[PDB]
């Protein structure tokens, strides 16, 4: 059930862990607690893939209330999704740096904000505005 | 749309 | 197809050492509060990788990847003595559980290029990795800013990982 | 601002949540459908619920409900046009916008609810723009969402080059019962269909009242747009100035300017009904209809709705031209006349019974509401003149033009 989801979702192939965080996403919609399956999508967050990583986003940002000290592994990631040349998964990391409740967290996220508020294409700084 | 259209000038400066 | 950790205490030029098997330069990089996963293809067996700083905040947060786990390396900091104590006594925190069973341990004297580093004997008495019984260990003398000593280490690995030809 | 836009649906189950801020808790929701019920089964009924210190703004689509919660003074003229927008953007997308679509789409709704709004603040809504990185089958970011013209991706080709228009009219009337007109406006809506290639700048230029007034042609057909509300591509600071609607055109189907002008004119289809309705025993409609507008004109299809009692039973119609059907899902009885050409009288008189016994209610007197629709006629006047393609490439396209009247609610009020 859960378990053989994380199965899945502790895989080497990319099309068992991406069917296995849309599933995810997709309890999440339906309106089950998947909260206790939060340091094991985290794994499956550093992707090469784009349509997945807005998911993961996702479950970062509903599921960090409810798992604050677990959501300290996703700050490094944030820093360095933050130094990507495309301007979409860059501001894509700003709008979930900021959506974050986590009093942990927000001391971490000043610098890769502060260097964003000064980028130079202009849909990552009318994300970082908003960020502020 | 079943009905049909009419051209109207370009430039009428 | 087997995946592989590089934990240990903060400032032991870790991620360092991880884009030099990545890409191949000395990256600059921050204090490593999350975590960083990218793979290493190399030998035919993906090298996939999986580094977690040392920040107190995150010492209890190395157990998250525990489950389906198959490898093990310890990154030491030799160059603090007044430390080195307390990532022994996080090594032997680490290395007194029963879910991590069949990882091989595998060490990495790293950051040498200063006079004061050790030997591949000496940590090795000091760390007791003797006496680490169904533990198939071996240490592994690296310098991170010349990337010597890596594949080498990697390549005992993969005599870890398969067993044949 | 915008705390929680949710989707809800008919039965207070949330299809889909996405919250912006976290200055609302995501169990609010449930307090909405009996906020809703309870507000609504004794009359007071509002957009705006308060449950304690959160407003939920909401909309009701079709089976939908996206409601929005918010804590602070929400800027509620805000909230609702993004309500709306969203309702648009989910209708560009997903042809129809019902519970099957929110439940197949998440691979793409949670990525619109990203993309739209952030911490409250609607960013980028225009979905022919939104079609080119949120996908349903990522790139950069156009350029477009960046610089000010904002609504038109640069590059577009196409071999022909048409511009369609479409001065659709829509007349608005309520008959008072005694026989006189009391609101008698006109909505009109030129809404276009544009097929460019490049970043053309239009001119569009109407026979505008003020505009043949400044220039001093003042005593020929001009209509007086009252009010005209453009499209955001209308550079309205040089509409401003001297009337001239200079507008970069999107590409594909939207709604570019709707103008709103009063008139004094008789309505376009007078109905007289008269009702002969002896209690406990039966009704009559002698209604005539006659066609007030000109000779040449045909009205296509009216549908001249006439409310019925709600318990009446076993009709007959005697009509003159059209058929009559009783619709009784909505206590009404349409009469549709396919051809009804200017000038034209056609009489009608329904016949029911009635039931013996009363009923326990009154019902309420609902309106005779037509639903014609009369091409290549506009009631208000208005004629589009010219239309200048001006494109730094250079070419000649074929701008084209097409006149619809409607109806608006086209209601008259009964005996
Ligand atoms: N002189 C010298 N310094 C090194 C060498 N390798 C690593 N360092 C230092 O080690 C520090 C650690 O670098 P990082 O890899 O980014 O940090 P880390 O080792 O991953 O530790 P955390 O990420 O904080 O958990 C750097 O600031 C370097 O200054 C080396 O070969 N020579
Ligand atoms: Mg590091």
């Amino acid at each position: 059930e859960i378990f053989e989801l994380k199965a899945e979702l502790n895989s080497d192939k990319k099309e068992k862990k991406k069917e296995a965080v849309k599933k995810v996403i997709a309890s999440m919609t339906v309106g089950k607690d998947v909260s206790a399956l939060f340091p094991d999508v985290v794994n499956c967050m550093q992707t090469d893939n784009l349509e997945l990583k807005k998911l993961v986003y996702l479950y970062l940002m509903n599921y960090a209330k409810s798992q604050p000290d677990m959501a300290i592994m996703a700050v490094n990631t944030f820093v360095k999704d933050c130094e990507d040349p495309n301007p979409l998964i860059r501001a894509l990391a700003v709008r979930t740096m900021g959506c974050i409740r986590v009093d942990k967290i927000t001391e971490y996220l000043c610098e890769p904000l502060r260097k964003c508020l000064k980028d130079e294409d202009p849909y990552v700084r009318k994300t970082a505005a908003v960020c502020v | 749309t079943s009905y049909d259209y009419c051209r109207v000038p370009m430039e009428d400066g | 197809e087997m995946r592989i950790l590089m934990v240990g205490l903060d400032a032991a030029g870790k991620t360092t050492i991880l884009y030099k098997l990545k890409l191949g330069e000395i990256v600059t990089t921050i204090p490593t509060i999350g975590f960083n996963v990218e793979t290493v293809e190399y030998k035919n067996i993906s090298f996939t990788v999986w580094d977690v700083g040392g920040l107190d905040k995150i010492r209890p947060l190395w157990r998250h990847y525990f489950q389906n786990t198959q490898g093990l390396i310890f990154v030491v900091d030799s160059n603090d003595r007044e430390r080195v104590n307390e990532a022994r006594e996080e090594l032997m925190r680490m290395l007194a559980e029963d879910e991590l069973r069949d990882a091989v341990l595998l060490v990495f004297a790293n950051k040498q290029d200063l006079p004061n580093a050790m030997n591949a004997a000496e940590i090795t008495d000091k760390l007791g990795l003797h006496s680490l019984r169904h533990r198939n260990w071996y240490i592994q003398a690296t310098c991170a800013t010349s990337g010597d000593g890596l594949y080498e280490g990697l390549d005992w690995l993969s005599n870890q990982l398969r067993n044949q030809k | 601002s915008a705390s929680a836009v949710y989707v809800l649906d008919l039965k207070g189950k949330v299809l889909i949540c996405r919250n912006y801020r976290g200055d609302v808790d995501m169990s609010e929701v449930e307090h909405f459908m009996p906020i809703l019920m309870e507000k609504e089964e004794e009359g007071m009924l509002s957009p705006i619920l308060a449950h304690g210190g959160v407003r939920f703004m909401w909309i009701k689509h079709n089976n939908l409900y996206l409601v929005a919660t918010s804590k602070k003074n929400a800027c509620v003229s805000l909230v609702f046009s993004f309500l709306y927008k969203v309702v648009q953007v989910f209708s560009e997308y997903f042809k129809e916008l019902e519970e099957e679509s929110i439940r197949d789409n998440f691979v793409i709704i949670y990525e619109l609810l990203d993309e739209l709004m952030d911490f409250g603040y609607p960013q980028t809504t225009d979905s022919k723009i939104l079609q080119e990185y949120i996908t349903q089958e990522a790139p950069r970011p156009p350029a477009t969402v960046t610089n000010a013209v904002s609504w038109r991706s640069e590059g577009i080709k196409y071999r022909k080059n048409e511009v369609f228009l479409d001065v659709i009219e829509a007349v608005n009337l309520l008959v008072s019962a005694n026989g006189n007109v009391l609101r008698s406006e006109i909505v009109g809506s030129i809404k276009m269909r544009v097929f460019l290639s490049g970043m053309p700048e239009l001119r569009l230029g109407l026979n505008d009242k003020v505009l043949f007034d400044n220039t001093g042609r003042g005593k020929s057909k001009s209509v007086e747009l009252e009010d005209v509300k453009f499209h955001q591509c209308v550079r309205l600071s040089r509409f401003e100035n001297d009337r001239t609607i200079s507008f970069i055109p999107p590409d594909g189907e939207f709604e570019l300017m709707s103008y709103r002008l009063n008139t004094h004119v008789k309505p376009l289809i007078w109905i007289e009904s008269v009702i002969e309705k002896h209690s406990h025993s039966r009704i009559e409609y002698m209604v005539k209809a006659k066609s007030q507008f000109k000779r040449r004109s045909t009205a296509n299809n009216v549908e001249i709705h006439i409310p019925v009692p709600n318990d009446a039973d076993s009709p007959k119609f005697k009509t003159t031209v059209g058929s009559v059907k009783w619709v009784p899902e909505n206590s009404e009885i349409v009469w549709s006349v396919k051809s009804f050409p200017g000038g034209k009288e056609y009489l009608m008189r329904a016949h029911f019974g009635l039931p013996s016994v009363e009923a326990e209610d009154k019902e309420g007197k609902p309106p005779i509401s037509v639903k014609f629709e009369i091409p290549y006629f506009t009631t208000s006047g208005i004629q589009v003149r010219y239309l200048k393609i001006i494109e730094k490439s250079g070419y000649q396209a074929l701008p084209w033009v097409r006149y619809i009247t409607q109806n608006g609610d086209y209601q008259l009020r009964t005996q």
